[PDB]
């Protein structure tokens, strides 16, 4: 059963993650910057971990009445 | 890694037999007890452990049972920021007296092209300061353009002024393709590059890599040397992030080159005489000149059309992989109109109401419309003559020579051909320009006021000027 | 967190495959015995 | 997991000639043993000759070929629509697997001559030129031929945009499920037309297969037979279906390429002598099936791209003695202003008007016959008001009916709208205007008529004709914004 | 084949192409002196 010894001892050897955010990668961040940076720079520019806050116009207007 | 022996040399194609460990296709292959470094790139298994192969290089001085040596890859080129400034051939060996490249990383010039889900729909004007090409069929950013024309109509010319202008304009590490041209524009465009600050000899914040191989290479070389500027332009893309330009000039030859080897190969020759893995061929490699999710590549290719067909299978083939094609005539380069885009013939995905705005697109459908009815009129001017035209239709040629003047532009690259200076119109004043023609606003003017000149303004000023003169 | 969530996941399947290639007389028996269980 | 296998005796640009096999099948999908696929085309006394489906440098001389005993299948089902896949049906577009049930073969004949009924029912594309002088049916093959960037894609993404008002609605008798077959496109057009087809929310009930420029070739030539099986599977379920080749050029070439490199005889233009025998084969199953097999349909939409307008070429001249018509576009008529550029003399549809509405066939016999006489006169122009007047009347209908064609582009008219605009033109009511303006009115007259006419926009989508109180009505709204226009 | 008589050269698209230019140089010169 050389994959079913695999599947287990596997995701039980990825379940040891008490002190692993990814599973003992030491790589894969030199493109997450990347791929963070494209896709935080493709959604927009600002912040977007905070609250936006809102300026807002009126409508231009012109002197109608009879001249 | 596995040794072979050479058992026959027949023009630019070489059989290798192995004993042990076969060579997968497309690898290369380092032949032994030569003066120069002569590469052969796996093509075909024929059969009884012996593969057919393409050189890299010229095929005179070959023995039959010399070694062969399997480097267990494709070509390797070297990739990184090391190749700025620097010219290397098809096997990425630095071919500029300045000694070795000493990047860090190597990447093989055999790729698969970008997946489905990694293209980009994002489509962007990029102005270029031409009349013509922003007004008709403008170009956008990482959008591949092809500039199509037979011999002598000005692609090249055409390809160093876009070059000037966007890649001086560009903070994005350019890079230029030779791909079986003229040697001496190769050291042309290398020393108006020194001089131009692009390529710095010294303080190296040079900004363009060159990839050349020219006339004078085997078929194999510029065959594979477009892929070579394009896996340069492929790593600058990826591991970088950068927004990459990349010219090819000529991608012609690429096609051209297969064709010199095919029958070769073993391999009966379909319409036109080209390979019948023409239209394959093209496409793996064009396929990988695109923008992706990771990054950005906009490409200017000079497309050679053999004897102003546009038919052969070549450019036809060539037509279906661009996004803003620019075709040159030379029925408009006889006329002295330059650069000789055909206003009828070129096209680009851009020119889009939705995206160029109804202003743009409006005057672009009236100039074209205005020019074809001006070609249905000439007729009617060949039997009749001039004088007994309707005054609509007067009208309507008078403006229509007048646009085709106006369309016309003096380089900055084409100085010593025309002895004008070189003018950059923006976007706006085009559109402004052309629309002020279409409009009647200049009946009153000639029209040689028009002819190679910038903004309406300065036709105004070259009419005045005309005028006062006599 | 979707695409966090990929790029993990993935460098987890291809680890966790990479791991075992890193780990047998009874499977050399039982691939005889199914070879006999074809039949 | 006992396979009968074969080695491969040499390989080289995507062609295996393999030892052994000696029970594979003609046209039978064979594995490699780096996981790539390929297909049996020649079964030769000493060796099999495999297409691969992919690139060849995974593979190398004495590698192992299974069989899988399977000639080449697709997944069919409604599982499909909203997808973008590969010639496989491979879901090539991230959204997971696909959840089918039912796999179709790729080369299943077409229906007999019994089977098959009259093609009777409209296919509306929503372009005026289409739907009132070249009607397309539903069981019709029509081709889109023409130059290069000449507007064919267009008109099949503006068939395509336009089902949207029947899929949305209850009648499942007038629903219409479409595919778009790309073959030898690049992948950046593709995911261009598929953002254009989910902002026109197209996607829903369409399906995209995607056989693109660096796929291998025998992938671009079974791409239309897998789309033609994914829409078999509506024509024989009492639905109907549509499908688009974008184009059977490419895949031409693609089978061209793949006959070359397997040594088989070549003809005129370099072809197998059998590539009529493909796009004949492929083409005949766009059939109209009877009551007694379900009333399903399905309506082919083949793609040329002639060089210089060259229809005697030898893939134009196949696929043009193949079809029931064409649809004829030309860049100097789309320089000229008139978009789409449908050459109305040249396009012909053999269907006629069995496929029209009797609303559409009462307009659109007074316009065709009305530009005929226009197209008789033409030349004339440039010296019109030195006729007749019936010469110069001839020349200002013709250039109202002219002007009356174009068409914005993604912008598909229902077929109300289409008569509705027609009626204004060939009844006269647009003589007294000019030229220049017919177009702005043929917007603004349209918002009039869809803002405060919908009873009558309804009364004739609903009788598919123009009763006298529909005409009378008809000609009441028509003077009265004449009357009042700009 | 709207300009197909000056796009296949010849003596009737020579002598349009002579037609044009007289004529527009005639119009620039009585345009110029206007100025
Ligand atoms: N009805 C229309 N109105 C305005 N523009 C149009 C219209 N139809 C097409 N176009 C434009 O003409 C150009 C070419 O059209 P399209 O690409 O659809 O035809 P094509 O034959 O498939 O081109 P290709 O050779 O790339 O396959 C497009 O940019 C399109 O936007
Ligand atoms: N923009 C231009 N301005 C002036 N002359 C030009 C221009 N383009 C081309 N020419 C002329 O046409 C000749 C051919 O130019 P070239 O760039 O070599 O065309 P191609 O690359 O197609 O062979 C040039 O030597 C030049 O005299
Ligand atoms: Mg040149
Ligand atoms: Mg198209």
């Amino acid at each position: 059963q050389k994959l079913f010894v695999d599947k287990i001892r596997e995701y039980k050897s990825k379940r040891q993650t008490s002190g692993g955010p990814v599973d003992a990668s030491s790589e894969y961040q030199q493109e997450l910057e990347r791929e963070l940076f494209k896709l935080k720079q493709m959604f927009g520019n600002a912040d977007m971990n905070t609250f936006p806050t809102f300026k807002f116009e009126d409508p231009k207007f012109e002197v109608i009445e009879k001249p | 890694a596995a040794t072979g022996r050479i058992v026959a040399v027949i023009g630019a194609v070489v059989d290798v037999q192995f004993d042990e460990g076969l060579p997968p296709i497309l690898n290369a292959l380092e032949v032994q007890g030569r003066e120069t470094r002569l590469v052969l790139e796996v093509a075909q298994h024929l059969g009884e452990s012996t593969v057919r192969t393409i050189a890299m290089d010229g095929t005179e001085g070959l023995v039959r049972g010399q070694k062969v040596l399997d480097s267990g890859a494709p070509i390797k080129i070297p990739v990184g920021p090391e190749t700025l400034g620097r010219i290397m051939n098809v096997i990425g060996e630095p071919i500029d007296e300045r000694g070795p490249i000493k990047t860090k990383q190597f990447a093989p010039i055999h790729a698969e092209a970008p997946e489905f889900m990694e293209m980009s729909v994002e489509q962007e004007i990029l102005v270029t300061g031409i009349k013509v090409v922003d007004l008709l069929a403008p170009y956008a950013k990482g959008g591949k353009i092809g500039l199509f024309g037979g011999a002598g109509v000005g692609k090249t010319v055409l390809i160093m002024e876009l070059i000037n202008n966007v890649a001086k304009a560009h903070g994005g590490y350019s890079v230029f393709a030779g791909v079986g041209e003229r040697t001496r524009e190769g050291n042309d465009l290398y020393h108006e590059m020194i001089e131009s600050g692009v390529i710095n000899l010294k303080d190296a914040t040079s900004k363009v890599a060159l990839v050349y191989g020219q006339m004078n290479e085997p078929p194999g070389a510029r065959a594979r040397v477009a892929l070579t500027g394009l896996t340069v332009a492929e790593y600058f893309r990826d591991q970088e992030g950068q927004d990459v330009l990349l010219f090819i000039d000529n991608i012609f030859r690429f096609t051209q080159a297969g064709s010199e080897v095919s029958a070769l190969l073993g391999r009966i020759p379909s319409a036109v005489g080209y390979q019948p893995t023409l239209a394959t061929d093209m496409g793996t490699m064009q396929e990988r000149i695109t923008t992706t999710k990771k990054g950005s590549i906009t490409s200017v290719q000079a497309i050679y059309v053999p004897a102003d067909d546009l038919t052969d299978p070549a450019p036809a083939t060539t037509f279906a992989h661009l996004d803003a094609t620019t075709v040159l005539s030379r029925a408009i380069a006889e006329l002295g109109i330059y650069p000789a885009v055909d206003p009828l013939d070129s096209t680009s995905r851009i020119m889009d109401p939705n995206i160029v705005g109804s202003e743009h697109y409006d005057v672009a459908r009236g100039v074209q419309k205005i020019l074809q009815d001006y070609k249905s009129l000439q007729d009617i001017i060949a039997i009749l003559g001039m004088d007994e035209l309707s005054e609509e239709d007067k009208l309507t040629v008078s403006r229509a020579r007048k646009i085709q003047r106006f369309l016309s532009q003096p380089f900055q690259v084409a100085e010593v051909f025309t002895g004008h200076m070189g003018k950059l119109v923006p976007l706006k004043e085009t559109i402004k320009g052309f629309q002020q023609i279409l409009a009647g606003e200049y009946d009153h003017l000639p029209e040689q006021a028009f002819y190679m000149v910038g903004p309406i303004e300065e036709a105004v000023a070259k009419a005045d000027k005309l005028a006062e003169e006599h | 967190q979707n695409m966090m969530r990929r790029k993990e996941q993935e460098h987890m399947i291809n680890w966790v495959e990479k791991h075992v290639v890193q780990s047998t007389i009874a499977k050399c028996i039982a691939d005889l015995k199914l070879l006999a269980k074809k039949a | 997991d006992l396979e009968e296998t074969g080695r491969v005796l040499s390989i080289g640009d995507g062609i295996a000639r393999v030892h052994g096999l000696r029970n594979v099948q003609a046209e039978e999908m064979v594995e490699f043993s780096s996981g790539l696929k390929g297909m049996s085309l020649n079964l030769e006394p000493d060796n099999v000759g495999v297409v691969v489906f992919g690139n060849d440098k995974l593979i190398k001389e004495g590698d192992i070929v299974k069989r899988t005993g399977a000639i080449v299948d697709v997944p069919v089902g409604e599982e499909l629509l909203g997808r973008v896949v590969d010639a496989l049906g491979n879901a090539i577009d991230g959204k997971g697997p696909i959840g089918s049930k039912t796999r179709r073969r790729v080369g299943l004949k077409a229906p007999g001559i019994i089977p098959r009924i009259s093609v009777r029912e409209p296919m509306q594309t929503g372009i005026k030129a289409v739907d009132s002088l070249v009607p397309i049916g539903r069981g019709q093959r029509e081709l889109i031929i023409g130059d290069r960037q000449t507007g064919k894609t267009s008109i099949a993404i503006d068939t395509i945009i336009n089902q949207k008002r029947f899929n949305d609605g209850s009648d499942e008798k007038k629903k219409l499920y479409c595919i778009y077959v790309a073959i030898g496109q690049k992948r950046s057009t593709v995911a261009q037309l598929v953002k254009r087809l989910t902002d026109a929310d197209a996607m829903k009930y369409t399906i995209v297969v995607s056989a693109t420029a660096s796929d291998a070739a025998p992938l671009q030539y079974l791409a239309p037979y897998s789309g033609c099986s994914m829409g078999e599977y509506f024509r024989d379920n009492g639905k109907h279906a549509l499908i688009i080749y974008d184009d059977l050029s490419k895949q031409a070439v693609a089978y061209r390429q793949m006959s070359l490199l397997l040594r088989r005889p070549p003809g005129r233009e370099a072809y197998p002598g059998d590539v009529f025998y493909l796009h004949s084969r492929l083409l005949e199953r766009a059939a109209k099936m009877n009551d007694a097999f379900g009333g399903g349909s399905l309506t082919a939409l083949p793609v040329i791209e002639t060089q210089a307008g060259d229809v005697s070429a030898y893939i134009p001249t196949n696929v043009i003695s193949i079809t029931d018509g064409q649809i004829f576009l030309e860049t100097e008529l789309f320089y000229k202003g008139i978009r789409p550029a449908i050459n109305v003399g040249l396009s012909v549809s053999r269907v006629g008007s069995a496929a029209q509405t009797r609303a559409m066939k009462q307009v659109a016999g007074t316009m065709k016959l009305e530009l005929a006489q226009y197209r008789e006169v033409a030349a004339f122009a440039q010296f019109g008001s030195d006729l007749d007047a019936a010469t110069q009347q001839l020349l200002s209908r013709g250039v109202r009916l002219t002007e009356l064609l174009k068409q914005g582009q993604y912008s598909p008219m229902a077929i109300e709208e289409q008569v509705a605009v027609i009626y204004a033109g060939v009844r006269g009511y647009l003589d007294k205007l000019e030229p220049s303006k017919i177009t702005k009115f043929e917007n603004a007259f349209l918002s009039h008529v869809v803002s405060q006419h919908q009873a009558l926009l309804g009364t004739i989508r609903a009788d598919g004709k123009i009763s006298e109180q529909s005409d009378a009505k008809l000609k009441e709204i028509v003077t009265n914004f004449l009357a009042g226009f700009e | 084949g709207a300009g197909s008589i000056r796009e296949a050269g010849g003596a009737f698209g020579k002598r349009e192409q002579a037609e044009e230019e007289r004529y527009f140089r005639a119009q620039s010169r009585e345009q110029l002196a206007a100025l």
